[PDB]
RNA sequence: AGAGUUAAAUUAUAACUAAGCUGUAAAAAGCCCUAGUUAAAAUAAAAUAACCCACGAAAGUGACUCUAAUAAUCCUGACACACGAUAGCUAGGACCCAAACUGGGAUUAGAUACCCCACUAUGCCUAGCCCUAAACCCAAAUAGUUACAUAACAAAACUA
């Protein structure tokens, strides 16, 4: 995977969920996107109030949509899902597969640093 | 000037033997559709040096880095 | 004659490596009301307290069990060219020599 | 304003006390800073001075963590002296 | 006893009933506590006011009134009226930093009034409006 | 002619390095149970080094960790999520006395 | 390698075929990415509820 | 350098209660179109992480996301080319809040100052100019040595 889609529904039957996520990804389809997989994170009440569309949301559904996509694609996808209604919050990120867990030995202790006055006498 | 087509699989994924034999969707996620302006520069690179100088082998000499840079 | 080299490589402290976590036996050599000043054949003496049990038989010359944990304490602070050292050493009771 | 009330920086008394309370309250802020925090930002400082701030914060912490291991290393050297008088 | 410091949270169910009635049920006091002046008004579950008190209310005028015994006297004055109107517990919620935080705190404990949980809202701005200069007394 | 000499090899008993808590771990901001466990239950902070005791490399990725999860709306800013207020401790920092 | 791999992966790439039976999929199997840490680094996985 | 985005605070604004509210070492002036609580745009600024010391040539930069991206196969070099915090100017837009000037209050022998209240340029965005700083780490660039050797003080001394 190469972009990571963290979407947030509003909170809905189970009909227009799946109408908001089917259109959702023929969005991306048609700014020549190739999605990987769906994945669903369930409904949660959300941290705070987010104020999208003049409408107050405490409740929403998380989903997470991961896609490959040519660089200069990004910024209509977002505008694009900005105009939307039943997205409350949309962001796209970099997929974090991407980049490689960097090997690590350990946590070197660094020894206190002298030399750093003269040997006059104080 | 130059332009790279499109759909010309990546540097890296040229010389692999059984590319042609796969369906679009992969050759589709290697083309330059997929792929930043870094790899960009590679195929501009890669192209204007074997047009221009004598032996693309060596990368110490002043005609390689003068090529270098102009793409830069 | 026997070459220096050879008596390093044979002495039991050499033997003995990391001083850290050792069964080590010492002697006591002076006594004070709370405080035994133990010999445990390194270069300094450490200092150890007497046990609520037993304690009435911590007397000169006794020998108990120690654990070393350094050989000798000693830190660098800034400022200091030379290291402070304490002219002791680290050591906790683990009972009386088992004779 | 947007999150839900009176679940941060909120403490509930216990067998009907609360100046015992209260204090708990204020070590949590103290711990976290805020206390003093409040203090710097009733007038602004500028940018010079933060930074002129942060460096004497930084070296008091220092030299008291490091004056601090010393008397810890030290300490033990506090017995009565075996040779008194020698 | 296990007694836990955290609020019971809504969302659970905690059989910790105070006179009968829930944890959000219990009315709430607000605490302003400035550098000049101290401002206690106690309201509803619904957030909707009974009384009001503050040090200038109370008599006190001018700089005697952001001392600490005007905050302990506006606390006394405060939870009789409340008392008045039939509340025996509350939720004090102190707003800001001043003297008057701890005298107005058990100002309502000694003016017949019983506090159960103690919340600090102080404006903590997160970066925010630029404050005024330094005062070079 | 003497084998009694020391052979010039390195330290055979050089214990391995301290290894931090999420060392060869992989952080992730939509995991917020383990950023959560970094964050003061009563007011939202951040622990420092000096609490957290995660080495240099995984205290700055738990920090970006944490603010991407702040924006994009996974976990709250002015306190910590009670769902996982049970959560076992990782700090070191004690309020109760 | 790298290649191989990805031939594999483009079998279970969502296409618009089947855009339908993805979404009805993923919408009847929660997942979740929580889990957590131990002092002695132990990963604990909440799964296990 | 562009594009998109907002957590905490604050204000326009509405409802309710209260008669006072701001302010100081102490007061007056100002406000009463006010204060407290609940609901809430825009503009501006970026708690904790930071007890970390990273990036850039310097001045500088530390809220989030994406795009573009950090010269030289790796010496010195100007009056030449490019850049340069903050204040200031020209044109348009924004204005929560801070605020030179100005007005009021207080202090004082006087106070066209320190202290208190109000408000403007301006701090902000777009395009152009100005090219000044304790632009100071007061320590020039590139290779090195720990030899010789303490004016003083400071951040030890020196060679090409
Ligand atoms: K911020
Ligand atoms: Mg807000
Ligand atoms: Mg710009
Ligand atoms: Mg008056
Ligand atoms: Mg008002
Ligand atoms: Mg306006
Ligand atoms: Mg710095
Ligand atoms: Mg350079
Ligand atoms: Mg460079
Ligand atoms: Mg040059
Ligand atoms: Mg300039
Ligand atoms: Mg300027
Ligand atoms: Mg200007
Ligand atoms: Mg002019
Ligand atoms: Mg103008
Ligand atoms: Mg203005
Ligand atoms: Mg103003
Ligand atoms: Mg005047
Ligand atoms: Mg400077
Ligand atoms: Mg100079
Ligand atoms: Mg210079
Ligand atoms: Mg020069
Ligand atoms: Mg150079
Ligand atoms: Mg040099
Ligand atoms: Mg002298």
């Amino acid at each position: 995977p190469r972009y990571e889609l963290a979407l947030i529904l509003k909170a809905m039957q189970r009909p227009e969920t799946a109408a908001a996520l089917k259109r959702t990804l023929e969005a991306l389809m048609d700014r020549g996107a190739v999605v990987r997989n769906l994945e669903n994170l369930g409904e949660r009440m959300l941290p705070y109030k987010i104020s999208a569309h003049n409408q107050r949301h405490s409740r929403g559904g998380y989903f997470l949509v991961d896609f490959y996509a040519p660089a200069t694609t990004v910024e209509s996808m977002m505008e694009h899902l900005s105009r939307d209604i039943d997205v409350i919050r949309p962001n796209i990120v970099k997929h974090p597969l991407t980049q490689e867990v960097k090997e690590c030995e350990g946590i070197v202790p660094v020894p206190l640093e002298e030399k750093l006055y003269s040997t006059k006498k104080r | 000037q130059d332009d790279p087509p499109p759909s010309m699989l990546l540097l890296d994924y040229q010389n692999v033997p059984g590319i042609h034999k796969v369906d679009d969707v992969v050759k589709r996620l290697l083309s330059l559709e997929m792929a930043n302006q870094k790899e960009k520069l590679k195929i501009k690179k890669m192209q204007l040096m074997n047009k221009v100088l004598e032996n693309p082998e060596d990368t110490s000499s002043l005609e390689a880095r003068i090529v270098a840079l102009t793409v830069k | 004659v026997e070459s220096f080299a050879s008596m390093l490589r044979h002495s039991p402290l050499t033997q003995m490596g990391p001083a850290k976590n050792k069964l080590v036996i010492g002697q006591i050599f002076h006594i004070v009301e709370d405080d035994l000043y133990i010999d445990f054949g390194g270069k300094f003496h450490c200092v150890c307290k007497r046990p609520e049990v037993d304690g009435e038989k911590y007397q000169k010359g006794t020998r108990v069990r120690l654990r070393l944990l350094d050989l000798e304490l000693t830190s660098r602070f800034l400022g200091a060219t030379t290291d402070t050292t304490i002219l002791e050493a680290d050591a906790v009771l683990l009972g009386l020599q088992e004779s | 304003a947007n999150h839900l009330k009176f679940i941060a920086r909120t403490v509930m008394v216990q067998e009907g006390n609360v100046e015992g309370a209260y204090r708990t309250l204020n070590r949590i802020l103290t711990m976290d800073g805020l206390i003093e925090d409040i203090k710097r930002r009733r007038y602004y400082e500028k940018p010079c001075r933060r930074r002129q701030r942060e460096s004497y914060e930084t070296c008091r912490r220092i030299y008291n963590m490091e004056m601090a291991r010393k008397i810890n290393f030290l300490m033990r050297k506090n017995r009565a002296d075996p040779w008194q008088g020698c | 006893s296990s007694f836990s410091i955290y609020p019971p949270i809504p969302g659970q169910e905690n059989s910790l009933r105070w006179a009968g009635k829930k944890f959000e049920e219990i009315p709430i006091a607000h605490i302003k506590a400035s550098y000049n002046n101290t401002q206690i008004q106690v309201v509803s579950a619904a957030h909707q006011p009974l009384a009001h008190a503050s040090c200038g209310t109370e008599g006190f005028r001018n700089a005697k009134k952001g001392t600490g015994i005007a905050a302990q006297t506006a606390g006394i004055a405060a939870a009789a009226k409340a008392t008045g109107k039939g509340v025996t517990h509350v939720r004090v919620v102190v707003k800001g930093l001043g003297p008057g935080r701890l005298s107005a705190i058990k100002g309502l404990t000694m003016g017949g009034l019983e506090v159960i949980s103690i919340t600090d809202n102080t404006p903590i701005p997160h970066x925010g409006c630029r404050p005024r200069k330094a005062r070079r007394l | 002619s003497n084998e009694d000499l020391p052979v010039p090899m390195e330290n055979p008993y050089k214990e391995p390095l301290k290894k931090c808590i999420l060392c060869e771990k992989h952080v992730d901001y939509k995991n917020v149970q383990l950023l959560s466990q970094f964050i003061s239950p009563f007011t939202g902070c951040i622990y420092g080094r000096h609490i957290t005791g995660l080495c240099g490399k995984k205290q700055k990725e738990i920090t970006k960790a944490i603010k991407r999860a702040q924006i994009l709306g996974f976990m709250p800013v002015t306190y910590k999520d009670p769902a996982y207020l049970k959560d076992p401790k990782v700090c070191n920092i004690k309020y109760r006395e | 390698q790298e290649v191989l791999q990805l031939q594999e992966e483009a079998k279970t790439f969502i296409t618009r075929e089947n855009l339908e039976a993805r979404v009805e999929e993923a919408l009847d199997s929660p997942k979740s990415y929580n889990w957590a840490i131990t002092r002695e680094g132990l990963v604990v996985r909440p799964q296990q509820k």
